RNA sequence: GGAAAUUAGGUGCGCUUGGCGUUUUAGUACUCUGGAAACAGAAUCUACUAAAACAAGGCAAAAUGCCGUGUU
DNA sequence: CTATTCAAGCCAAGCGCACCTAATTTCC
DNA sequence: TTGAATAG
């Protein structure tokens, strides 16, 4: 049977509606569903990553400074070195003599800390904040006749601290010091030069960005070649090929050739500019001057300006033409024609120019060239700036189209099209289903890249089950990510520090869920320059604020006719401009009596605001500024086919791929795409209901929706191959027929696949280090910390001490600073956080308490947290430590179920049990069988199965996706819901119990049975093996 | 019903007419885009409404009618558009409108 | 829709660093006891400084040494 | 077991290439 | 959102 395809293509959901060509009767319907591939995730592996090799490579600095201390006998193992202050010791070994003790120490120091690099050539104004340039600033200035640790002695007498923001420096402050000190050290120890050389080597050092990690690295390289060639990109028209270089001097004459080629002359000979002229406009001009001008082209030929079109053009309007740039920038160095007339020498220039990156290495390759070039002037070729990026080209295309380009007036893509050079395509033969690998290329996010490949798996899944589709119809969700989302939540402004503190306090006390919402209009009231654009009246910040729901968000084009909900159909107004705008354009508003200004002005604003860097956008324009009768219907059309073909990158790679897929293989399948908003838009004409918090459903109901939405835009075409009420009234008509409407809301066999997640090494605990103690009665207790004690919302201490104060550890030792702390608390009891209005009313934090008065701020209070039971023990890293230390969060891999004598129980695999060999993953078969002993799994117990995150289970019959071992001690094991979130289920019935369903597997559990789904929804259950696997590869 | 001269705007293609249509209950506002110079310019009032407007908008009748949001003072359809021009003409100068 | 160029902006992969942060140990200050005082003892709370560990762990073996939270 | 409670490493600084968007000129 | 402890 014949078939429409609709994909509802989403962050987390590929929603596919399958219903007959003929009868328009729904097959069948479904959702995929998927975590988001968020970038924050793989941004955390390599943040993680590159924090380990700083560590490690800090931990060897260190290490191979005291292999030189070793070396020269300045360090034993022996050597007593706990005593000494290394600040005092840097001080005083300035101008004096250290011991070897003191003098090893302050080597030690300097290298374990010795700051930045990179920020020293900048300098700012302070604005007094949190930023290293800033802080190297302040810095730089506090030492102007100070060493570093001679300022970081003053701080830590007159503060008593030195470590935190405060202590950034740069690198050459610090070598400086060492210097010092190493030159009054020389003169009381035996050292050499290569001591002095050796170590500030290794204080200084460090690795470059194009150097990158040490041999054997997987993410490593051998050589900057290598490197380089690796990043760049290949040629358009020879993929084979890798891209010229940018400033190549033939990719310059190239893009010359092109700007004199597109020139029309208007004069008595011909239109265009022929070959001698070409040769002098580029030995005069172009050879001659660094920024070509239009007059100087002009008066090379012997005409004026405005005789002259075609060529590109700045946005300031002034013309723009290809600068010759190594050609300028050798020939101010040289100006010898057997270098600069030479254009193979200056290709390999700015090759090498361009490749490496640093001056020495410019000059080994350049030296290695054996040209005519002297030494002095390779020395001055090194030092060049801006030798960065690619041209789209390699100079296999350029010189090959070169002389066509000199003695024709053809441009390349005319020359490329003579010579039959067509770019590259991929080839798409040998296949039996459509292959995710071509996903690779093109795609750049992750999110939409995960999606893809959901979307293509269904595809096929669908064409294996139903066969070939005769219309797929696509539509991919818009109007943001959830991680561009956070960067509004994390980037704030530009004018950061005085509003940005603010918004964080207004932003962080209202709730996630409508709070993007406030962010947008912030990020309109930003673009329109605080202004409402109907009143041209300024909307104070501080007002949008603590008001937001005073000032609305408006759509241009009213949603009736648009169906465009990105930024470009939106504007931020008052809410009484939006109220009596209505159902109308600005322009119906506007000319109205309602309005408090003109048209006129209205427009003038806004074509102002049209222009300049950070312009409001085009299509924001012919919105704003829209004249025609939204009510007439062929202005309606007109809407509608102008704004329904989804002209974004992501899709047209997609509808290219599978277009490509079909007409390679001979599959008659045509494949069309709808733009976003354009099915909510046929619903809001179809009544369905706001309320679609009724589960996963809405991603196939829509997915429906665009099956039938392709049978609309046929008919529509057999009416256009044609008394003017009765034609609105046929498109009208079958535009809103709810045959099929009432045929997709009585549907009720909709299918859900949850993807399921068997990865191993994903993260296997918290990061966090705590500390314990035990009670009198044994037990081991987690110690917890108590910060932010000043902030102004932080009700934890006030709640902590007026419910249970024997928790915290002052309340046992030091009593006295406990009694200054409940004094506060009873003194400010009727406030949030007694400590803010303390410090607010006196100006003071809390000391601890001392007779003279002389007590340290206290900044963190520990209190007795819960007993210990699931735990890695650190200890051992910690030597003669009083008490364990701990890490928390055992992360679950799977739980396996066994039947017991009648009795359901379970093993938990940990993250931590799951060991990576060779070329795979083993489960511990140690910790596995304390797991079983520790269960009470006898041998004579039968495996039934294991189960991985999302994974369904069947328990009791009732049937769940799994999220994790909730607690492996308690046997328990949470679980979600397959239709729709159990927090959404709770919801409908208005009920407030906690959003989390929680399962006990012990004698109470009847029965356990695994289910699982192929990627379209279709259940089966699983037989499963005799044993647990032990092996992932 | 009352009609009333609410708006007016001097363009190269004629003048654009703003014109509210006013009973007891309801406020009916025609936005007229083009109308010639023939006919503003010698008050023929009576043909006015054969020109092209937009769907007219519908709302609640409002108290007065003295001026517009934007200071227009509203003249009645019957005194004609020179009476219109001849009070507004230097507020419409003002708004860009003359 | 596709090709090239100029400018501004954005995203991603990967690389290179900094200062923090958590925790232990030691010293010092703080509290308590003895004492005229150096000092000694107790307490391990609060802060500062140093040294070390920081996904469990796996390589390697003087080394600007390497790997371990991503995707499929 | 049900309902509750607790808390979960961070921000600043620089570089290579790839890709995308927006504006402009020529052609296919 | 999730490991997981706790009061009842």
């Amino acid at each position: 049977r014949n078939y429409i395809l609709g994909l509802d293509i989403g962050i987390t959901s590929v929603g596919y509606g399958i219903i007959d060509y003929e009868t328009r009767d729904v097959i069948d319907a479904g959702v995929r569903l998927f975590k988001e591939a968020n970038v924050e995730n793989n941004e955390g592996r390599r943040s993680k990553r590159g924090a380990r090799r700083l560590k490690r490579r800090r931990r060897h600095r260190i290490q191979r400074v005291k292999k030189l201390l070793f070396d020269y006998n300045l360090l034993t193992d022996h050597s007593e070195l706990s005593g000494i202050n290394p600040y005092e010791a840097r001080v005083k070994g300035l101008s004096q003599k250290l011991s070897e003790e003191e003098f090893s120490a302050a080597l030690l120091h300097l290298a374990k800390r010795r700051g930045v690099h990179n920020v020293n050539e900048v300098e700012e104004d302070t604005g007094n904040e949190l930023s290293t340039k800033e802080q190297i600033s302040r810095n730089s200035k506090a030492l102007e006749e100070k060493y570093v640790a001679e300022l970081q002695l003053e701080r830590l007498k007159k503060d008593g601290e030195v470590r935190g923001s405060i202590n950034r420096f740069k690198t050459s402050d610090y070598v400086k010091e060492a210097k010092q000190l190493l030159k009054v050290q020389k003169a009381y120890h035996q050292l050499d030069q290569s001591f002095i050389d050796t170590y500030i080597d290794l204080l200084e050092t460090r690795r470059t960005y194009y150097e990158g990690p040490g041999e054997g690295s997987p993410f490593g390289w051998k050589d900057i070649k290598e490197w380089y060639e690796m990043l760049m990109g290949h040629c358009t028209y020879f993929p084979e090929e890798l891209r010229s270089v940018k400033y190549a001097y033939n990719a310059d004459l190239y893009n010359a050739l092109n700007d004199l080629n597109n020139l029309v002359i208007t004069r008595d000979e011909n239109e265009k500019l022929e070959y001698y002229e070409k040769f002098q406009i580029i030995e005069n001009v172009f050879k001659q001057k660094k920024k070509p001008t239009l007059k100087q082209i002009a008066k090379e030929i012997l005409v004026n300006e405005e005789d002259i079109k075609g060529y590109r053009v700045t946005s300031t309007g002034k013309p723009e033409f290809t600068n010759l740039k190594v050609y300028h920038d050798i020939k101010d160095i040289t100006a010898r024609k057997e270098i600069i007339e030479n254009a193979e020498l200056l290709d390999q220039i700015a090759k090498i120019l361009t490749i490496y990156q640093s001056s020495e290495d410019i000059q080994e390759e350049l030296t290695n060239l054996n040209s005519e070039l002297t030494q002095e002037e390779i020395e001055q070729i090194s030092n060049l700036k801006g030798y960065t990026g690619t041209h789209n080209l390699s100079l296999k295309a350029i010189n090959l189209i070169l002389d066509e380009l000199w003695h024709t007036n053809d441009n390349q893509i005319a020359i490329f099209n003579r010579l039959k050079l067509v770019p590259k395509k991929v080839d798409l033969s040998q296949q039996k289903e459509i292959p995710t690998t071509l996903v690779d290329d093109f795609i750049l996010s992750p999110v939409v890249k995960r999606s893809f490949i959901q979307s293509i798996k269904v595809i096929n899944a669908i064409i294996k089950k139903y066969g070939l589709p005769n219309d797929i119809i696509i539509e991919l969700a818009r109007e943001k990510n959830s991680k561009d989302a956070q960067k509004m939540i994390n980037e704030m402004q530009k004018r950061n520090r005085q509003t940005n503190e603010r918004i964080e306090e207004i932003i962080r006390t209202t709730g996630k869920e409508n709070a993007k919402y406030l962010i947008e209009k912030i990020k309109l009231h930003d673009m329109q320059e605080g202004k409402c654009l109907y009143s041209l009246e300024a909307i104070p910040l501080e007002d949008l604020l603590n008001n937001p729901f005073n000032y609305e968000v408006d759509h241009i084009i009213p949603r009736s006719v648009s169906f465009d909900n990105s930024f470009n159909n939106k504007v931020l107004v008052k809410q009484e401009e939006a109220s009596k705008k209505g159902n109308r354009t600005p322009f119906q508003y506007l000319s109205s009596s309602d309005s408090k200004i003109s048209y006129e002005t209205f427009k003038k604003h806004i074509l102002n605001l049209a222009k300049g860097k950070g312009r409001i956008s085009k299509t924001k324009k012919e919105y704003l500024l829209e004249e025609r009768d939204i009510n007439r219907f062929s202005v309606q059309k007109d809407f509608i086919n102008r704004n329904l073909v989804d002209t974004r990158y992501a899709t047209r790679g997609l509808m290219n791929l599978l277009r490509s897929y079909f007409r390679v293989n001979n599959l008659d399948v045509k494949v069309k795409s709808i733009n976003g908003g354009f099915t909510s838009f046929l619903r809001r004409k179809w009544k369905f209901k706001k309320e679609r918090n009724k589960g996963y459903k809405h991603h196939a109901e829509d997915a429906l929706i665009i099956a039938n939405a392709d049978f609309i835009f046929k008919e529509w075409k057999k009416l256009d191959k044609a008394p003017e009420i009765e034609t609105e009234q046929e498109y009208k008509e079958i535009f809103i027929t709810p045959h099929q409407i009432k045929h997709i809301k009585d549907f009720k066999d909709y299918k859900y696949s949850h993807r399921v997640d068997k990865k191993p090494n994903r993260e296997l605990i918290n990061d966090t280090l705590y500390s314990t103690r035990k009670d009198d009665k044994g037990n081991t207790l987690i110690v917890n910390n108590l910060n932010g004690l000043y902030d102004k919302d932080n009700d934890k201490l006030k709640k902590l001490i007026n419910k249970s104060p024997e928790k915290l550890l002052m309340y046992h030792h030091d009593p006295q600073t406990y009694q200054k702390l409940k004094l506060i608390m009873e003194q400010y009891g009727d406030e949030k956080n007694p400590l803010y209005k303390y410090y607010e009313e006196t100006g003071n934090y809390l000391t601890k308490y001392s007779k003279k008065d002389n007590g340290p701020v206290i900044k963190k209070i520990k209190y007795y947290g819960n007993k210990l039971n699931a735990h890695l023990d650190i200890t051992d890293d910690y030597p003669n430590s009083r008490n364990k230390v701990v890490k928390l969060s055992l992360k679950p891999y799977r739980f396996d179920v066994y039947l017991d004598n009648g009795v359901y129980k379970f093993v938990t695999v940990k993250n931590l049990d799951v060991i990576k060999k060779e070329n795979y993953y083993e489960v511990n078969s140690k910790a596995y069988e304390e797991a079983k002993k520790l269960k009470k799994i006898s041998n004579q117990a039968e495996f039934i199965a294991s189960f991985y995150n999302n994974d369904l289970i069947k328990i009791n019959g009732e049937l769940y996706r799994v999220i994790g071992v909730n607690n492996d001690l308690l046997n328990r094991i949470e679980v979600n819901m397959i239709d729709i979130t159990y927090r959404e289920y709770l919801e409908n019935m208005n009920d407030k119990r906690p959003p989390r369903i929680i399962k006990t597997i012990a004698s109470k559990t009847q029965s356990i049975k695994k289910y699982s789904t192929d990627i379209l929804g279709n259940l089966y259950e699983v037989k499963s093996k005799k044993h647990p696997q032990i092996i992932k590869k | 019903s009352v009609k009333y001269i609410s708006n007016m705007s001097k363009q190269e293609k004629g003048y654009r007419v703003y014109v509210n249509v006013v009973n007891e209950d309801t406020d009916k506002g025609f936005l007229f885009p083009s109308v010639p110079k023939e006919v503003i310019e010698n008050d023929k009032i009576d043909e006015l409404f054969n020109f092209e407007h937009h769907k007219p908008y519908v709302q609640k009748a409002k108290s007065r009618y003295d001026k517009n949001g934007i200071g227009y003072k509203i003249v009645q359809l019957d005194e004609g558009f020179q009476k219109f021009i001849e009070l507004n003409k230097e507020k419409m100068k003002e708004n860009l409108d003359y």
